[PDB]
């Protein structure tokens, strides 16, 4: 239960999707692969599972190479995106099929299935068939299958994907309690950043086959390695303002906004490998923006959209300077009419800066929980 | 475990192919059976284990008769000239002529040991054997006698029960000739018709004429030191049957004519069977229609009736002057279409009949295949405001044809060689006038080639038809690969 | 239950009639045979609807002799129920054999990789386009020489006829292949991770999900074998070995045209495939 | 491969096969050997093909015309009847079954076509073909028809053709000159052109088979018909008051039907030649055996002299023999097969109207000689 | 355009899946049906659409009755959950399908197609086929079809259900800006309470085929009618603590907590209609720090979700089988298992009866 990759590579014909990637996943670590649709989350998971070949590179699980080893003999169990429930078999048989075939032990099955069905609450549906079960129930059957199998490593391929928002939120808690109870390694594919931040001890952001960044939830959030990881993590997306670089210092970097009021501001950020007169993206999360009265760097424009979430208010502002509405976020309700003028404060301490290639300038402001 | 036992059979039965001649069926028996043990033993060629037994049948009962019947094209295989050399000379050696005369025989028991008695009506004097035992070929040297045999005469059942042992007894008179069992009441001097010496030369014993095997025509024949012994034997004839197809004018004219009918028949059939089948398939699973299950089975019932009886009942119903279709057809109309005498009308009958047989297969196809279309396309079409005819031609049809294409080119190939329909209904249709070989107007290529080989009159040349079957097959192979 | 436009009945009512006219037209041929089987006298031509019912034709079909007032006990000319059984044997066993072979073969094509699979399947289809009617001589020869070594599958045996039909499976392999390629991969992948061998996946996962298409294939093979004439009559010489296909043509000698008897046997020969359709209501 | 221990017999369905089966029971009662009488369709067609490969029945029944071809192909075993048996049958019947001075079949009975008329409809049956059109109109307006018989088979239509001059093979004092054929000549065309004119004037239908004609006569719907002895059995059953008389004359000359002679051959491949001999000689060709067959379906004028003199007192058989003497014996040679097929084609094409009588017979003429 | 329902009912012969329910959807009003799966959201939309029949009651679109009227002549369009794209046709042919049949117009199609293709960015995908397109692209082609039709009412059966979360988040902004541009009535089915809150001018919550409550998102949020509506709407689920009633003044109602220390607190709530086992509703966001408020709720920290923007903390309060969830902006350093307390303000607490119905809060929440 300690999977690890070294220069792993996949290619369909001459098309090389993923250049040599490395991962060091420790014992009992909740790892989460994240990215858009078709960025190589599932291919990785399936390459780990043995369902897909490795074109080049070493895959170890428990310090032993697994490339040529078939999926069955990898000490690994998968929860498929479609659940992969055998329609003809019952729920109990769906969960036990693996250990039913090869060493059929009636009493062993009965015990393992019922004990797993106890913790997942599938006890009263063991004699049912996959068609009868609701999606939420159907999902926990696919989970049970791996729990009954008791693999060293767990693989989950977008497990909460086809579930109701409310039920998707509830299952996250179940998976977090399920993980730290069993305490075994879990590799977890998903597109939702929300699911990564809460479940994962380590996250792997995948940009079209390339590994964008590997690290802890709060490390990725506070210190993205590039514009991609910055834009990917965040309930509402980060605001990216086109800014020209004007000056530089050892402890900070100065940049010029794209507005007619060409205001300038020093950011506490790695100045190493940056040039003056360069065009860059100012990163700033909707949550970190302050009210106008507080900060000195004001940003003012017409409000287009005002989403009242109850617990907070999300305001989209048309700044007549950048053609990309600035998203503001604030707790409690904020009575703001749509079409009305609204100003917001930009705090320099909470500002990212990404180069032409997209690489983030390493922030210098220390943040909590890192 | 079982590789040895099966491995022994591959050798036990395989060596018996080498013995008793049969080189023709000796190689394939080893090759195919060795591959099975070669595949099923080791687990490197695992994929072939699932394919082997299926392709074994393809090899044996499809490919072999094809390869075999192509070899028949390079020879004069016919009704007259059918057997091999060893069977043909064995047929000639088996027959016999009556040299002596008939003697009425009897069978009389003397304890366990039986006793035979013959009677010559020309002389009146009778003869009788000693106490012999049944079993094996034995020569009973008979003795003349005035007295009667002891023990009662054996009834027919008893002498019938010992027919096998009594036929092998080759009795002979004191100074007469040899004699064997001819019936259950008579012995007569049966002797071989021919005798085969060292070299291949049979010679008649009755007439006194020698025969030599002429291996050009494939018969035994005599030379003036002519008669032709017509059991006949097969012999190779290179590129003669094939060249006759290109040479013969009478054969060549209808050969392409029927090809037009064959292709058109199979095209029209496929179109109508699909059209009717698909339309019915849509209607049967149409939301609003009531008696779906009742309508569904009734439309399938034709398919529950075997083709060959549906054809033969239609053969009766479609009679021209009589028959029940025209009995009605000259009631609501005033016409009686010549369903058998007229080529076109007979072709219309074939198609009308064939559609009746063919549509259920297509319906059952389109029914299940139509459920591959998701409902929300029609619901989306309902929002747009499409009618039934618009739903059919704009959604259903163009969406059904794509998966249905392979099945309906496979349906084309079936009808292209639909032999049973033509033979049973029309037997080729109205005869094409002025032809060398037998040809009709509703004949397919397969029927025409069958008509040549088998049908009485107009020749029974299996070798010629075998050439045409090869000549067609390779053209369809050249057509299919390019397509 | 969608809300329907422009009256609906305009097309719903008119459809019922069109179907009613169609089922009438297509059933009509079969209505004749039933009527002919109840028609007194054995003539090819007679009244449309029987003047009086006649159980003679069915009696001798079922195997009973019939004493007429005139010409004594005329016995049943043919063992029809024997033939019926022989038709069901040869078709049913052949159909199970064709499913077993084609399904296993199609499993290899659908999933397993081995070079020259496209050319093999394409070849199989191409070779099958040669008609078995133009083989006979080679087939008779095949089963004549094959008979003396293996008696139970030679000439004049039901085994021989079955083994003949086992060859043609190109369409079955392709159609079952296409079905397999439709099926969700996660099941077989899950099964692989569960430790199931390729066979265990074939048997325990793939096959039970493929019951419907196998049921179809069986029926099509069954119907094919029931209606097969050219080969059956080439192999089956004895009357007690005949199937319907062979034996049912013995009725219609022009000079002894047993038309009414044939009709009784003909209605009875539709029974096996109907049972199959009825038993295939699953 | 023919089975030893039993006797398989083949005989056409129109003959009394059930009667012959009773002679089989009588054979089995004394010998213990089962006799199986089958009656396959196209029996005479099938035997040639099965016999050459070793298959076939032990005994084969047909008219003597197809036996020369069978014997020449090497299919028939030469029969071996002693002097005492040959003198039991009429000499001319043996001559019908003699091929190259060798007896190739047991002759059973002499067949011959006769005019079968209905007394209640037609008390005075035509002596001429020419008066049938007139008689047809008389019966047509009455609701019946004059004459319905089989036009599909030459056997039935040849008597009219050959009447005025037509012939198969000219008998060159001792032998049939096979290159001399009389289907093309004016005598054959006359009778054929007459028959066509009967169809052209709606007196008959070109598509009228045995079963249609039989149905018409046996249900009292036609006044006359043309058929052999075998057909009387069904007419008795229908109880249509009928009479068998001489065939009507065409252009002065009388109808000259081909006289058949039902004959039993022995397959050369049969392993029961000794049992076949007994059955035919001592069981079939006796008074009792022939009566058993004749009681099922009339054989005509039998070959067995003893049973013939008993049966000759039948006025139908006297008429059958009258037509037989007026006609001529069927050649037994191989080329008779060629003769029959080509004439069937000629008659059907001419009667259907696809060809002229001249052209149809001209095509036939060439098919015989080639 | 002004769609409205009067005691509309649905059933399948006997069993009533959807009760007699009323809706009054005004002109140009964005309405969102919410609830779990199989609770009769799509059934309602399809009954409005005409894809399903109305077992009983009366439906009105543009103030004329439509129960018997077929879908095509209802002046309505639908975006289907599976997009309902014709796979044998291209995008352009898909979008123009509606008016291609019935009034064949070459120039009118090209205009409306390219007009809608512009705003959705499907101009380069016009020639493509649905199989070639991505989930996001196909989803836009589906809406593009209804936009080319230009119906007075828009029906959408979970249009963003299968897209990525990031793309789903993005497509709500596109939907809102599209709706306020056209200004036409939209009915929008979704399971995601977040989508309703962000999109809806009027939320209709459904509980097993029954309208629980109707009103503005912020109205349903602050004032739930019953325990389900309260439990449904809210990012993390509302905390429910069983409590015993003690006092019952005319102005406000009091309750007793189940904790070892039986604390008491007054709650400003409708007291019309003691010792009742009521549920104390309170959202994680409305909970305070323990140093501020006088009502404290200490427990053991079970799970800590560090979301970056906030920290959601689950607290095992004694004498209750329900982890009290807490929520606070920015990151908060707390260990899994450490002792932690939080404040409970009485001004922000909901109250529910044994049956499930909620006592109306008298606290004047801003927004309503
Ligand atoms: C030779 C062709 C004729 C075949 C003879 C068949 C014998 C019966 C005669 C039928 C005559 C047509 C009468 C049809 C009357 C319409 C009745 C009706 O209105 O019923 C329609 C049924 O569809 C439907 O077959 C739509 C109706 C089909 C009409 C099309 C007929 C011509 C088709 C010719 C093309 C053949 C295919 C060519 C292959 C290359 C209603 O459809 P929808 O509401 O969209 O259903 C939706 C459901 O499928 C969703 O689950
Ligand atoms: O080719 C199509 C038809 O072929 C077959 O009929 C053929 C026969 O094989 C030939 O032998 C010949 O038939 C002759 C027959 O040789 C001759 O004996 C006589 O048949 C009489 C018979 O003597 C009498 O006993 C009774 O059975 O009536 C018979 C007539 O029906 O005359 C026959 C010719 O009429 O030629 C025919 C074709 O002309 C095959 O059996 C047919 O089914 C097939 O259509």
């Amino acid at each position: 239960a300690s999977v690890q990759l070294q220069n792993v590579t996949k290619a369909w014909g001459e098309v090389v999707v993923s250049k040599d990637i490395n991962l060091d996943i420790h014992e009992g670590e909740f790892v989460v692969f994240v990215g858009p649709s078709g960025c190589g989350k599932s291919t990785l998971l399936r390459m780990i599972a043995g369902l897909e070949t490795i074109t080049s590179g070493d895959l170890f699980i428990g310090e032993k190479r697994m490339n040529d080893t078939p999926p069955a003999e990898r000490g690994v169990g998968m929860v498929f995106q479609s659940y992969a429930l055998y329609p003809h078999l019952s729920v109990a048989e769906n969960m036990s099929f693996g250990l039913k075939l090869a060493g059929a032990k009636k009493e062993v099955i009965n015990q393992r299935v019922n004990q797993v069905a106890e913790v997942l609450q599938l006890a009263h549906l063991l004699d049912r068939k996959p068609k009868a079960l609701s999606g939420g129930q159907r999902q926990r059957v696919a989970i049970g299958r791996t729990l009954v199998a008791e693999p060293s490593v767990f693989l989950l391929d977008e497990p909460l994907s086809n579930l109701d928002a409310a039920l998707r939120v509830q299952m996250r808690i179940e998976i977090s309690r399920l993980h730290k109870r069993l305490g075994r390694t879990m590799i977890y594919v998903t597109h939702d950043q929300v699911e990564a931040m809460t479940l994962a001890d380590k996250i792997v952001v995948l940009d079209a086959g390339r590994v964008a960044q590997v690290g802890k939830p709060l490390e990725l959030y506070h210190y993205p390695a590039d514009r991609f990881v910055a834009g990917f993590i965040g309930s509402p997306k980060m605001n990216f303002l086109p800014v020209k670089v004007t000056a530089t210092a050892i402890d900070q970097v100065q940049v010029e906004l794209p507005m007619p009021n060409r205001q300038q501001v020093w950011l506490p950020v790695e100045s190493r490998d940056v040039q003056v007169g360069a065009n860059m993206s100012l990163g700033i999360r909707p949550e970190h923006l302050l009210p106008s009265d507080i900060a000195d760097v004001i940003l003012e424009g017409e409000v287009q959209v005002v989403e009242q979430l109850g617990n907070e208010t999300q305001i989209h502002i048309q700044i007549p300077s950048i053609r990309q509405n600035l998203v503001y976020r604030q707790n409690d309700v904020v009575l703001v009419e749509e079409g009305a003028t609204f100003a917001i404060g930009l705090p320099p301490e909470r500002c990212h800066l990404f180069r032409e290639d997209g690489t983030a300038c390493r922030r210098l402001h220390k943040e909590p929980g890192v | 475990s079982v590789l040895g036992l099966l491995g022994l059979l591959v050798g036990y039965l395989v060596v018996l192919m080498y013995a008793q001649g049969e080189y023709l069926f000796a190689i394939t028996t080893l090759i195919l059976s060795s591959a099975g043990l070669y595949i099923f033993a080791n687990r490197k060629a695992y994929a072939w284990r699932y394919v082997y037994p299926g392709m074994a049948g393809m090899g044996l009962f499809v490919l072999f008769p094809l390869v075999c019947t192509i070899a028949i094209a390079f020879t004069n295989y016919s009704s007259t000239n059918q057997l091999t050399f060893e069977r043909a000379q064995e047929v000639l050696l088996d027959r016999s002529w009556q040299a002596g005369k008939t003697y009425n025989f009897g069978l009389y028991p003397a304890g366990d040991e039986w006793q035979l008695a013959l009677s010559d009506g020309e002389t009146g004097k009778n003869y009788l054997s000693d106490a012999f035992k049944f079993g094996g070929e034995q020569k009973l040297q008979l003795k003349e006698t005035t007295a009667q045999p002891e023990g009662e005469r054996a009834n027919l059942r008893v002498i019938t029960q010992n027919r096998q042992a009594l036929s092998d007894i080759t009795a002979i008179l004191p100074d007469g000739n040899k004699v064997m069992m001819s019936s259950l009441r008579q012995f007569s001097g049966t002797q071989p018709l021919y005798t085969l010496d060292g070299d291949g030369t049979l010679t008649n014993n009755q007439s006194g004429v020698k025969y030599r095997p002429n291996n050009q025509i494939g018969f035994y024949q005599s030379i003036t030191a002519d008669e032709k012994l017509s059991p006949g034997y097969t012999v190779t004839t290179g590129w003669k049957n094939f060249t006759r197809v290109f040479t013969d004018e009478g054969i060549q004219k209808p050969f392409l004519a029927i090809f037009v009918w064959t292709v058109v028949f199979s095209l029209i059939t496929v179109f109508l069977t699909v059209a009717v089948g698909m339309v019915l398939a849509c209607l049967v699973q149409w939301e609003a229609l009531r008696g779906k299950a009742v309508y569904r089975v009734l439309l399938i019932l034709p398919y529950a009736v075997p083709s060959f009886i549906s054809i033969l009942i239609f053969k009766g119903l479609f009679n021209q002057s009589f028959g029940e279709i025209n009995m009605m057809l000259s009631a609501l109309f005033g016409v009686k279409p010549a369903w058998f005498s007229d080529p076109t009308t007979a072709r219309t009958m074939l198609i009308i009949v064939n559609t009746w047989l063919g549509y259920p297969y297509m319906m059952i196809l389109c029914m299940g295949l139509l459920k591959a279309i998701p409902d929300d396309l029609y619901e989306a079409s309902a929002m747009d405001g499409a009618g039934p005819f618009q739903n059919f031609f704009k959604i259903t049809l163009p969406l059904l044809i794509k998966p249905l294409t392979p099945l309906m080119i496979a349906s084309f190939a079936f009808n292209f060689n639909n032999f049973v329909l033509i033979q049973l209904l029309t037997n080729g249709g109205p005869d094409r006038l002025g032809t060398t070989t037998p040809a009709g107007y509703t004949d397919l290529l397969v029927n025409y080639t069958y008509r040549i080989a088998f049908e009485g009159g107009g020749g029974q040349d299996f070798g010629l038809a075998a050439a045409i079957a090869t000549l067609i097959f390779l053209l369809v192979g050249a057509l299919a690969i390019v397509n | 239950a969608m809300v329907q436009p422009k009256s609906q009945k305009a097309r719903l009512f008119i459809t019922h009639l069109l179907l009613l006219l169609f089922i009438a037209a297509i059933m009509f041929p079969l209505l004749m045979v039933v009527a002919i089987s109840l028609r007194q006298g054995n003539f090819a031509t007679g009244s449309l609807i029987p003047e009086q019912i006649s159980w003679d034709h069915w009696k001798l079909a079922l195997g009973f002799s019939v004493e007429q007032a005139d010409g004594r006990i005329t016995p049943p000319p043919f063992p029809v129920l024997l033939w019926l059984w022989n038709s069901v044997k040869v078709a049913g066993i052949s159909a199970i054999g064709i499913v077993a072979l084609s399904t296993t073969c199609a499993y290899a094509f659908a999933r397993m990789r081995f070079p020259g699979k496209a050319t093999l399947l394409k070849g199989m289809l191409i070779f099958q386009m040669f008609p078995a009617v133009l083989s006979l001589v080679a087939l008779y020869a095949l089963f004549d020489r094959l008979g003396e070594y293996i008696p139970f599958i030679g000439l004049n045996t039901h085994g021989g006829v079955i083994f003949a039909y086992l060859g043609g499976i190109a369409l079955h392999v392709w159609t079952i292949k296409g079905y397999f390629e439709t099926i969700d991969s996660s099941l077989e992948e899950a099964a692989a991770l569960d430790g199931a061998t390729p066979w265990q996946a074939f048997r325990l996962v793939l096959l039970p999900l493929s019951v419907p298409i196998l049921a179809v294939v069986f029926i099509l093979s069954f119907i094919a074998a029931i209606t097969e004439v050219p080969v059956a009559s080439l192999l089956l010489r004895d009357v007690n070995s005949y199937t319907l296909a062979v034996g049912m043509q013995q009725y219609l000698n022009p000079q002894n045209y047993l038309w009414g008897d044939f009709a009784a046997a003909a209605v009875m020969s539709a029974l096996p495939i109907t049972i199959v359709f009825l038993l295939a209501q699953r | 491969k023919i089975e030893e221990g039993k006797l398989v017999i083949w005989i056409n369905g129109d003959k009394g096969y059930n009667g012959l089966a009773e002679v089989g029971k009588k054979f089995e009662k004394d010998t213990g050997i089962k006799v199986t009488v089958e009656h396959p369709d196209k029996l005479e067609e099938k035997f040639p093909q099965v016999a050459a490969t070793g298959d076939g029945p032990d005994i084969i029944f047909w008219a003597h015309d197809r036996f020369g071809g069978y014997a020449q192909s090497g299919l028939l075993a030469e029969i071996t009847p002693d002097k005492a048996f040959q003198d039991k049958l009429y000499p001319f019947t043996w001559d019908a079954v003699r091929y190259n001075g060798k007896l190739i079949a047991y002759p059973i009975a002499v067949e011959a076509l006769s005019l079968i008329y209905n007394k209640d409809l037609l008390p005075n049956p035509p002596k001429t073909w020419e008066e049938i059109p007139a008689l047809d109109k008389e019966l047509k307006a009455k609701g019946k028809s004059a004459l319905m018989f089989n036009l599909q088979e030459p056997y039935f239509t040849w008597p009219l053709i050959a009447a005025d001059g037509g012939y198969a093979f000219k008998y060159e004092n001792g032998k049939y000159d096979i290159k001399d054929v009389g289907v093309d000549n004016a005598g054959a065309k006359a009778g054929l052109t007459f028959l066509v004119d009967l169809i052209k004037n709606k007196h008959m239908n070109a598509d009228t088979d045995y079963s249609i004609a039989e149905a018409a006569f046996n249900k009292g719907e036609t006044a006359m018909t043309i058929n052999g002895p075998w057909a009387w059995s069904n007419i008795d059953t229908s109880k249509v008051n009928y009479g068998v008389t001489v065939l009507p004359t065409f252009k002065g000359q009388p109808s000259k039907p081909f006289v058949g002679v039902l004959s039993a051959g022995i397959n050369a491949a049969s392993p029961n030649k000794e049992l076949a001999k007994e059955f035919l000689e001592n069981y079939l060709l006796t008074d009792e055996g022939l009566e058993a067959v004749n009681k099922d379906k009339p054989l005509g004028a039998v070959a067995l002299k003893s049973y013939e003199e008993e049966l000759a007192k039948d006025p139908r058989i006297a008429a059958t023999m009258e037509n037989a003497q007026k006609g001529e014996i069927m050649p037994n040679i191989p080329q008779m097969s060629a003769f029959w097929y080509a004439v069937r084609t000629a008659v059907i094409n001419a009667a259907s109207g696809r060809q002229t009588v001249d052209e149809a017979l001209k095509d036939a003429q060439t098919r015989i000689t080639k």
